[PDB]
């Protein structure tokens, strides 16, 4: 299946992370193209700074075969 | 749900149009608005104070809680009660606000008694705090002007009685 | 009034000991303790001497370190009731001091102290901490200072009063996710005091062993159970892609949704409410907080499977907020977070290993019917409903397969009942009657088929009661009582049954009807217990109901049952309940005019 | 129907329909014929039936409020007995007075006395109708029918 | 409980008319295939216990159902079983002679499938045995009666399924 | 067992066991040894009391199902009364008629009427099986043998 | 209602076969442990009443569960939570001289835990109680029989928990 | 919950300092504790050989293993094998502990109604553990094998 490669940093504005809650926001990985828009979609909530979205399976201007 | 969309959900499952007894109800309400509004802004200056003062007359009067028997002893199990003292109060607010216990009946009075079985905390000393919370909104409400305490009376009143056994 | 969620046991920790600390992790980790884990307990245990000896010497002489123990106040103007808490408080600290040094752990003192700084009045704070000083001068002045435990005391003194120097720390939120969602807060000493959750987090750096027991944990949580063991977890290509650099835990914890082994495990046996709520506690941790976050789901499944609600619930915001990228998903119960009342029941049945043993969908029955009124049940709970049938004490084992739903009833509060009489009409109702149906024989047999639903066989014929009634020496209602203290009912209806059960049951066949509310059902209930089996069967057959419907010459026969009985009794439907609607014209097929 | 009560007969006691049941079985599904035949002429004449009675109704009885000037109740009037004869057509079927108890002649009266038509009234109609039935079907059909109409006569 | 002529009689008082016609001659085919139905009723009757017999000889004796671990061990329970097929026969002939199902519906079918699941009574192996008495009952009532009874013998089947 | 109905007659009336009832307990714990003994002497020679039954159960009684020629219904007729045998086992070491009824002597009469073997030459099996317990046990020990084979022939 | 002797029947009589060498061991522990077990139920018989009382005397008073709004407040609650008490009681006796807990399991722990989640009973607060008591025969039997009996009284806690 | 969890949860009940009988039971406990540690480290090492030989002496050539079995079709096998880890596992846990609380907790709460649920033979899960407490008594010391068998009789009461 198509997938993104997507780096991204999203931070958190809502909340303290005490010491364990902390977890990371600069990730890159791979997603699933029926699921980038979501992704795309929930990071832009939260208020990350998409810096790199590439394509990492599949072709442009897939006609079929792209799954 | 407050009282408004509480009243409009029976008469559309009902059918009915808006008669003129729920006109006057829903201007009544409209009108109790601007005490509700008042109560609430005191609830939420003196929030702590009520909720915290509330729970140590609770202790004066049922001693018991904070000896070493009682399901509020040490201070974690009695930072717990504060907070859920806390938790009343803060929806018994909102239930002012809205002036319906719609709000009370899905987040208050969901699995209460079951939390409060399963842990061991006494649900009459419970309720006793919430009264004490009530009296205390009510004096305060009176020494700010409110003359009707009506409005005030009922959510505490309601977990009261939803929270409570039947002897 | 409401239905009940359950209540289940739960015990919830107040603080750690060495050993509890050492059994959770290595609980938490899913394997023996290993060889540091296991020198921690034997160390401990070495120290134990030590420990005991020293809350022996301190439980000895507390009268005289609490007699010991700025502006020093006056007894007058303090307060009686405020000079007995300041002693009971100081009493407190030194015995929860010995607590700590016989457990080795200072959780109970960090617990319990660390929030205290206004909790005590805070213009006393200065005298708190120079009485706790003096305690610990005390403690150490009679347990000799060289090179002993002493440094033991003076460290856990010092760490009782490092905890009660910290001001005000902040309760922690459990914000609400959405409309629906209620926001919850949590103190923090009720956080330390909860069992420790290892938070499996995975970097691309990280070595091979601590990788795989990353992914261990994420069978744990998804799986509910290691499969690694098994060549089922033969998934190469996705732990690969997990290990190096790419394909991160929540692609990985997708692709663990989406695997037909979570499919054979959570929704191949399930329907899909219940396949949801498994799927909740696999990919947040939590049960379903509200009715309308369920409505979410539903529909969500509903048009397009299952696979798309494991990529929503891992491609939430409350996902991202709490588990983030690399973060394996974690059980978020009692301690972890702040719980809600709202599904206290339902989550603690699900968080409970026995989640899966459970098919009916505790979640969404709970929510819904409670914005329902009252069922119609029996009081003690749906299990104690039999099933409504010729012969045959059926009731729904609370074991196998539990599709329990508690309701509290009032004592005063009545079932509702399909009677038989006001339906049908009569001369159809009096078909199965069996009075006096005028040959004595057939009244034998229509007394055993209503005390045993069908005939039985010769070893359980009461032949004595037989030759009894024959001669007209007993009436058919003690022949109906002979037969319902033969020895095969007891064994039928008495033995082989919970108490409650039984009596609901032997009042439905010598009555015809389920019992009414907790007024019956409660002096049944203690007669059988206090009395027993034949007396219960008695205070029955002599009971007014018995009287009033079936007399003295008549035959017991079923007079009422439950809705749900009736619903048995038409499998087709109930028989007119609105007009059809037979050859009807919708819209399309008109339209093509 | 008859067959439902030789059923419930041979169960209740736990039995296989006995030799006489089977008998009343076999006179039954002979008498079948004229069953259908009595059914078929009574859905004839059902809408001159139910006149006839009202005739005789309005003339013997006058005080009820069928006769009150409203049309509409005098149509709920025509169409109850139009309804109880079809009950008849269908109990002639059934070989057994089930259809009309279970349809109309169970809880009759509490009917009659929420829709506050006197009971009375509604014997006196139900004998018109009778008569009516007699006038209109041979010596046997209508023995047939008039059992259900003395049926419906007790029920009042 | 219903029949044929009951249920025909309540479709049409639904529709608040008389018998139509599709129903006349569904009463008349109930109306000549009564003898039959009568007939074969009293057949059975005749030799309800050795349609029994041959029954459980046929599909249940000789398995692991019946030594022990199975569920026809220790007699009285395969005397319950017995008695369960006595009910089976007797209620199809009750089905057969009215010539509805219904009381299959209110008196066989209704909580069976949930009181066999309570007491491990196997139910693949009592559709097998019902099915197998819907043999020995067509070997010498005929194929037609022994058809109509068999109408009524899976519809046993399909509410035991 | 014993113990079971000590159990059951306890309950019924919601007290506890009498003193006669522990009485009767503390006996039957102390011939518990005895009764191992005969269980262990009945599972030793089940094979010889079974083929020896079948002997003179067909030097008896020729006219049964068991020697028509069928070996298979020889296996059935031998696999019964060797199961038979080891439900008095079963009753020596329960010390009551509990095993001997539950699994054996309930459903005796349907089992056997449905199975089509005529239930007195059963009867008379279990006679001759009786016999041989008598033949193979001491005194005490067929005498208690003896009460679950006269039960038996009660059940028949 | 089912005992050691039972069970070791009933496993032996599933599989077939008589009794085996081991399960002959199990029964002459059965039958050693049998004086003891009946002297343990003829303490119990008497003393009955006295355990309930130094039960709810340890556990159950002076806690707010028992104070008003309690579940043990309005005086008919009370006797039943004594009435329960003495049940427990009972029933882990009628387990203890049989051997085995089937009692237990088929006339208490099948549906009390919807019966006291149904009645809002904490089922806790049963659990603690039902410990007690094993803790009260614990000290006035001494440690064998109190753990033969103690064992079906955790069965019971388990049955709750 | 160990027994150091519930001994202080007592005396704070009462609300007292350990008192000289509760200090006696800590000193029962903290003296034992060396040979409870050992014993958990060699049933660390040796728990599959234990499974084993407990399958083999308790599970093994009865018709549960056998088809239409609780032990046939070898996914239930396995299942079989892993419970009988977890039982000695958490056995171990509670040895440890010197409380049958983590029994209480994880195990037996729980297992009644998925054994009822999944069909699961009681009595023979009731066997298969007391095999155990005969082989790690035999591959322990009667001392140690008792004071673990004391937690897997608290296991088999629970079942
Ligand atoms: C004083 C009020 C009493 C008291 C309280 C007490 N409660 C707990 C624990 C919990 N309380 C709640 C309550 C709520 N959750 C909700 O969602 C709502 C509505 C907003 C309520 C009221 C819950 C869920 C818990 C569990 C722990 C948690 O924080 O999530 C405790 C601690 C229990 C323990 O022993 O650990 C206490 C002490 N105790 C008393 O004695 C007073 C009568
Ligand atoms: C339609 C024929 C009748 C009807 C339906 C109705 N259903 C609901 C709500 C729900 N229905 C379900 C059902 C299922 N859960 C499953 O897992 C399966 C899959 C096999 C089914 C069929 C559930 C769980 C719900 C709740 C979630 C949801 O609302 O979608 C409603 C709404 C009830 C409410 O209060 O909103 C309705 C109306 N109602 C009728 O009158 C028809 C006869
Ligand atoms: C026989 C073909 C199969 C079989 C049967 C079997 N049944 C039982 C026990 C019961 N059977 C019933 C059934 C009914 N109750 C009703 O009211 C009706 C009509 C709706 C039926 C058919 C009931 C209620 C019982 C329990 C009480 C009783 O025995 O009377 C058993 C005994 C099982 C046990 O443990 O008691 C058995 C063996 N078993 C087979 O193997 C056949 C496939
Ligand atoms: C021998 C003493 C008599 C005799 C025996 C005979 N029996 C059968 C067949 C069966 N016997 C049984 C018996 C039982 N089932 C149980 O559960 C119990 C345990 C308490 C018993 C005793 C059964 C069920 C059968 C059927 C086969 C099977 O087990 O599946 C036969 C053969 C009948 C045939 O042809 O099917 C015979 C001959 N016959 C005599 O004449 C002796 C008096
Ligand atoms: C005083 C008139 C008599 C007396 C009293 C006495 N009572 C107790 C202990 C208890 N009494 C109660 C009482 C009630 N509970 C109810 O629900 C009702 C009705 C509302 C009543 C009256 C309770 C609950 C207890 C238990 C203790 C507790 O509250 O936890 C004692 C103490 C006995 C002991 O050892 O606990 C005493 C002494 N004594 C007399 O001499 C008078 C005749
Ligand atoms: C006592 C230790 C605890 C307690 C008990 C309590 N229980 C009830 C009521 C009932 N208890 C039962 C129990 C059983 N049914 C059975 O068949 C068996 C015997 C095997 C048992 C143990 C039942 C059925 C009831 C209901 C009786 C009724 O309908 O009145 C109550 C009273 C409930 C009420 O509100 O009246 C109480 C108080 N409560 C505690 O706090 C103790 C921990
Ligand atoms: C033969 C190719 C190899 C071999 C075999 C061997 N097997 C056993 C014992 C058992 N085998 C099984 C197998 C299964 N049970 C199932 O349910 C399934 C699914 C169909 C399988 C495959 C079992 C469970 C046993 C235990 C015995 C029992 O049934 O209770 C043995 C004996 C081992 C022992 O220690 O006794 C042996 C020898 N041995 C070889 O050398 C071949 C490679
Ligand atoms: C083996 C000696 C006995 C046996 C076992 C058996 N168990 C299952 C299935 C499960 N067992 C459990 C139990 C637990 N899981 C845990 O994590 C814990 C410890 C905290 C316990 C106690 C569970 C949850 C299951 C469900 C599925 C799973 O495999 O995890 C099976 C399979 C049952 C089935 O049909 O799927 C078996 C065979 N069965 C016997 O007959 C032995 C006596
Ligand atoms: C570590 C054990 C522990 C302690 C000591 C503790 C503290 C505590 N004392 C408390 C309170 C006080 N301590 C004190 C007194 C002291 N506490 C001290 O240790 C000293 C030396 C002083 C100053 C003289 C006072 C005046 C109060 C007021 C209580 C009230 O507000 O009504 C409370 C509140 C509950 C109660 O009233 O019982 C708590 C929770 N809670 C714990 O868990
Ligand atoms: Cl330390």
């Amino acid at each position: 299946m198509r997938m993104f490669r997507v780096t991204a940093c999203v931070p958190s504005q809502t909340r303290i992370r005490t010491q364990r809650e902390l977890q990371n926001t600069y990730f890159t990985k791979l997603v699933p193209y029926d699921n980038w828009f979501k992704e795309q979609q929930r990071i832009q909530k939260m208020g990350g700074t998409i810096v790199k979205v590439e394509l990492a399976t599949g072709r442009r201007g897939a006609n079929t075969g792209l799954a | 749900r407050d009282t408004v969309t509480s009243l409009i959900s029976n008469y559309d499952t009902t059918g009915r149009y808006l008669d003129r007894d729920a006109i006057d109800s829903l201007q009544s309400y409209f009108i109790t608005g601007a005490n509700r509004v008042k109560v609430a802004a005191m609830i939420s200056a003196n929030a702590a104070e009520i909720s915290r003062e509330a729970g140590k007359k609770l202790f004066e009067v049922v001693p018991e809680l904070i000896r070493p028997g009682g399901n509020a002893y040490t201070t974690r199990r009695y930072a717990a009660c504060l907070r859920d003292m806390d938790y009343y109060l803060r929806y018994s607010s909102y239930a002012l606000v809205a002036g319906n216990n719609d709000v009370l009946m899905e987040r208050v009075l969901q699995g209460l008694r079951e939390t409060y079985n399963s842990l061991g905390v006494p649900i009459a000393p419970t309720v006793q705090g919430i009264q004490i919370m009530k009296e205390m909104v009510k004096e305060r409400a009176s020494d700010m002007g409110v003359d009707d305490t009506s409005f005030i009376d009922q959510p505490f009143d309601f977990i009261s009685r939803e929270v409570s056994e039947i002897s | 009034d409401r239905t009940n969620g359950g209540s289940p046991v739960v015990h919830p920790q107040q603080y750690h000991t060495v050993p509890t600390a050492v059994i959770n992790g290595a609980h938490q980790r899913d394997r023996y303790p290993n060889h540091s884990e296991m020198q921690t307990l034997s160390t401990f245990l070495r120290t134990g001497l030590q420990r005991l000896e020293i809350a022996q010497t301190l439980a000895q002489h507390a009268n005289e370190i609490v007699a010991a123990g700025f502006q020093a106040i006056n007894i007058a103007d303090y307060g009686a009731v405020r000079m007995k808490r300041s002693m009971r408080d100081l009493g407190w600290f030194l015995r929860y001091i010995t607590y700590a040094v016989v457990a080795g752990d200072t959780s109970i003192i960090t617990v319990n102290t660390r929030g205290l700084r206004g909790i005590i009045p805070e213009d006393v704070t200065v005298a708190t901490t120079v009485a706790l000083q003096e305690m610990q001068w005390k403690s150490l002045s009679f347990f000799p200072v060289d090179s002993a435990a002493a440094a033991l005391v003076r460290r856990y003194f010092d760490v009782l009063i490092a905890d009660y120097q910290v001001e005000k720390p902040s309760d922690r939120y459990r914000t609400g996710v959405s409309k629906h969602d209620q926001g919850l807060s949590f103190p923090e000493s009720y956080e330390d005091s909860g069992c420790a959750i290892p938070r499996w987090v995975m970097k691309p750096t990280l070595p091979d062993s601590e990788k795989d027991a990353v992914i261990r944990a994420a069978y744990r949580q998804v799986f509910e159970r290691d499969i690694s063991g098994l060549g089922t977890a033969e998934l190469t290509q996705p732990i690969s892609q997990l290990k190096g650099e790419d394909g991160s835990m929540e692609l990985f914890i997708r692709q663990l949704g989406k695997s037909r082994l979570y499919r054979q495990l959570f929704y191949e046996p399930y329907m899909i409410s219940r396949s949801i709520e498994l799927a909740c506690r696999h990919f947040l941790g939590r049960g379903l907080s509200c009715m309308e976050e369920f409505q979410r789901y539903f529909e969500l499944v509903a048009d397009q499977g299952f696979s798309a609600l494991v990529d929503a619930l891992v491609s939430s915001q409350e996902y991202a907020d709490y588990f983030g990228a690399e973060t394996v998903p974690y059980i978020r119960g009692l301690g972890i977070e702040a719980q809600a009342c709202r599904n206290w029941g339902p989550q603690l049945d699900l968080f409970k290993y026995s989640a899966p043993a459970r098919k009916v969908p505790q979640f969404v029955t709970a929510f819904a019917s409670y914005r329902q009124p009252l069922p119609n049940q029996h009081p003690y709970g749906m299990g104690n409903d039999p099933l409504e049938t010729q012969f045959g004490a059926i009731f729904p084992h609370e074991t196998t397969n539990p599709a329990a739903q508690p309701v509290h009833f009032s004592e005063d509060s009545r079932r509702i009942l399909v009677g038989h009489a006001h339906r049908k009409s009569h001369a159809e109702i009096s078909q199965q009657i069996f009075s006096l149906q005028h040959s004595v024989e057939s009244v034998i047999l229509a007394a055993y088929r209503q005390v045993f639903g069908c005939e039985v066989l010769g070893s359980q014929r009461h032949q004595a009661a037989e030759t009894q009634l024959k001669g007209g020496l007993i009436t058919v209602r003690e022949f109906v009582r002979q037969l319902a203290k033969s020895r095969s009912f007891r064994q039928a209806y008495w033995e082989n049954l919970y108490m409650t059960k039984a009596a609901e049951i032997i009042h439905r066949r010598l009555l015809g009807r389920p019992t009414y509310g907790r007024r019956e059902t409660s002096k049944y209930y203690d007669i059988c217990g206090r009395q027993g089996f034949y007396a219960l069967v008695d205070a029955l057959i002599d009971s007014d109901d018995y009287r009033t419907a079936f007399g003295e010459n008549t035959v017991p026969y079923e007079r009422y049952v439950t809705p749900r009985g009736l619903a048995l009794r038409s499998p087709k439907g109930p028989v007119a309940i609105s007009k059809l609607r037979d050859n009807p014209h919708t819209v399309g097929e008109y339209m093509m005019r | 129907s008859l067959v439902t009560e030789l059923i419930l007969s041979a169960d209740s006691e736990a039995r296989y329909p006995a030799p006489k049941e089977l008998r009343i079985f076999q006179d039954f599904v002979k008498t079948g014929e004229q069953r259908v035949r009595i059914a078929k002429a009574l859905a004839a004449n059902e809408e001159r039936i139910v006149q006839n009675g009202s005739q005789k109704f309005w003339e013997r009885c006058p005080n009820t409020p069928s006769n009150s000037g409203v049309d509409r109740k005098t149509a709920s009037c025509q169409r109850d007995q139009g309804w109880y004869v079809r009950l008849i057509a269908y109990s002639i079927l059934a070989g057994s007075e089930r259809p009309l108890e279970d349809i109309g002649t169970v809880g009759i009266k509490e009917m009659y006395n929420n829709l506050e038509i006197p009971i009375r009234n509604i014997a006196e109609c139900m004998r018109c109708l009778k008569e009516e039935a007699m006038a209109v079907l041979s010596d046997e059909d209508a023995q047939e029918v008039a059992a259900y109409f003395d049926l419906i006569i007790q029920s009042l | 409980m219903q029949d044929a002529i009951t249920t025909l009689i309540n479709t049409s008082d639904a529709q608040g008319k008389y018998l139509d016609d599709s129903s006349l001659d569904t009463l008349q085919e109930y109306f000549r295939s009564g003898d039959l139905r009568a007939k074969a009723a009293m057949t059975i009757s005749a030799n309800a216990s050795t349609i029994v017999t041959k029954t459980v000889a046929k599909s249940l004796l000789y398995t692991d159902i019946t030594g022990p671990g199975g569920n026809m061990y220790t007699c009285r329970r395969y005397a319950a079983c017995i008695r369960d097929m006595d009910f089976f026969l007797r209620y199809g002939t009750y089905a057969m002679l009215a010539g509805d199902a219904s009381i299959l519906d209110e008196r066989v079918l209704n909580g069976l499938k949930e009181t066999y699941n309570s007491l491990g009574v196997p139910v693949g192996a009592t559709i097998r045995a019902v099915q197998a008495m819907k043999e020995v009952v067509n070997d010498m009532l005929g194929a037609e009666a022994g058809k109509e009874v068999g109408y009524y013998f899976d519809h046993i089947c399909s509410g035991l399924s």
